[PDB]
């Protein structure tokens, strides 16, 4: 049998450093859909794909 | 990131130099931790059927690795259920007896 | 033949070990490789 | 182009820094500059000058004896400055160690040249 | 819901995903298993925590 | 006629020139996809009836 | 037909540039040229034009030497300088590369066909 999967070794496991990084990617992530998205079309879209 | 947030502030709390079989804590791998393993996933699922625990907990369980954890997570979601059901209890006799009134 | 098949297990028992950390290795490759302006990643 | 870049094993790897050059000055360029992009809208660099993370380092100024002392720079120009500041992060570009030497050594030419700019902005009105 | 939580509870979170981890990441069932080769060979079997 | 119409225009858009490989598209016959296989094709069983 | 198209493996290959030959000056054919297509709905194309991007090459102007000193172009005439910065890219219509170059290589002939004529038609009004 071959599965070799990347797994979290302790998943249940959230700290303030983790969720540190984490509001700062969603931070990135939410300043480019503001220049990407042509404003009220694609705005709510991309918001449903980062809901 | 191996540990949670609760677990990293327990190097606060005194004593920490002295061994984890002094505080009650053991290193089992025996037939009865396995026993105690394998009777509390079957019991978390004849919890998930009959509507005792949601799909958010049982994965919780099964990512879990350590059985203090996962039995506290069979008493935290009966407890919010069972919170839930009384006061549906209670909201529905207020309300006929409202429409009494 | 399950008890001769744990005759030759320690071969694969190691051998299971170097799949896990040729893997861990590959995986630190391509994070280089990430950071290299390279679109197939895209 | 080797411009603050590192270009191995079929790859594009840069220690941050943008070395703008092969255009030429304000005055001999058509355009004025080279226009690295709009944000002020004609953001223009010229042939000498090193920009590190949306700052500018100029090539026109130089380093004032007072302000080669104190912040231990090494070049004439701040903007020779720069270029020998990411001598090392250049051959390694993807280091923890090289990434944080450079953003703390970045730092301190960012700062002498902010305040060598106060002191001729002081005297030119004195 | 950490205060249904006990204290011998989040020491024992605490000490298996110090466990679960390190043992997952070093491979630590095979380190035991080249320990059971010298337990057959010399009648030893040991080993340094550092 | 072997193609669809958008199959056809794929063409159209720029660097089909690099093979598919770059572009996340390789081909497979291993137990992951028949896996993949039988797992879609009782799905649409399932969905057939209810 | 071999103009800019190569024939090979029992396939017709093109780079994108469409060498518009056999027919004749505007002035000799009967249909005022050989007529490409329908959008001015008659578009005319005679024998020495060339066509990349619906962009056509005329073979009749001539190339100032300022207009060959800047844009490097090669041929006596417009045509003849489109029909010699395609002369890679017509045995390797396929390459990622040659596609890249033959762009470029045509919005420099279309600009410099601009700025040759913007100096024609100011010339002879004053
Ligand atoms: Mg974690
Ligand atoms: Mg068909």
């Amino acid at each position: 049998v071959f599965d070799f999967k990347v797994v979290v070794t302790n998943p249940n496991a959230i700290s303030e450093i983790e969720d540190n990084k984490k509001n700062e990617l969603l931070q990135r992530l939410q300043e480019m859909i503001t220049d990407t998205s042509i404003s009220e079309d694609e705005y709510n879209i991309k918001l449903e794909k980062l809901n | 990131y191996i540990l949670s947030d609760t677990s990293t502030r327990v190097m606060e709390i005194d004593g920490d130099e002295f061994a984890e079989a002094d505080y009650g804590l053991v290193v089992d791998n025996s037939n009865g931790t396995q026993e105690l393993q394998q009777k509390l996933d079957t019991l978390a699922q004849a919890a998930l059927q009959t509507q005792t625990l949601s799909f958010s907990t049982i994965t919780k369980l099964y990512t879990s690795s350590s059985l203090a954890e996962k039995q506290r997570l069979i008493e935290k979601d009966e407890k919010q259920i069972r919170e839930r059901q009384a006061q549906a209890q209670k909201e529905q006799l207020e309300a006929q007896q409202q429409i009494a009134a | 033949t399950l008890q001769s098949s744990h005759i030759t297990e320690w071969l694969f028992t190691i051998h299971d070990d170097v799949k896990k950390r040729a893997l861990e290795c590959f995986l630190e490759t391509a994070k280089v490789a990430l950071k290299g302006r390279n679109k197939k990643f895209q | 182009a080797f411009g603050g870049w590192l270009n191995t094993q079929g790859g594009d790897f840069t220690n941050g820094v943008t070395f703008i050059n092969e255009g030429g000055s304000h005055e001999e360029n058509p355009y004025q500059g080279i226009q690295i992009g709009v944000d002020g809208a004609p953001n223009l660099v010229e042939q000498g000058e090193v920009v590190y993370d949306d700052y500018v380092f100029s090539d026109r100024m130089e380093i004032p004896d007072d302000i080669r002392k104190e912040y231990k720079l090494r070049g004439k120009t701040f903007a020779k400055a720069a270029k020998s500041a990411q001598r090392e992060s250049e051959e390694r570009p993807n280091d923890p160690l090289s990434t944080k030497g450079l953003q703390a050594a970045m730092e301190r030419i960012a700062t002498a040249q902010e305040e060598a700019r106060q002191r001729k902005e002081a005297h030119r009105e004195g | 819901d950490y205060y249904t939580y006990e204290w011998q509870d989040i020491r024992e979170v605490r000490a298996n995903e110090l466990l679960n981890h390190y043992i997952k990441e070093y491979d630590i069932p095979l380190i035991f298993n080249n320990g059971f080769m010298d337990a057959m060979t010399c009648g030893e079997e040991i080993y340094q925590c550092d």
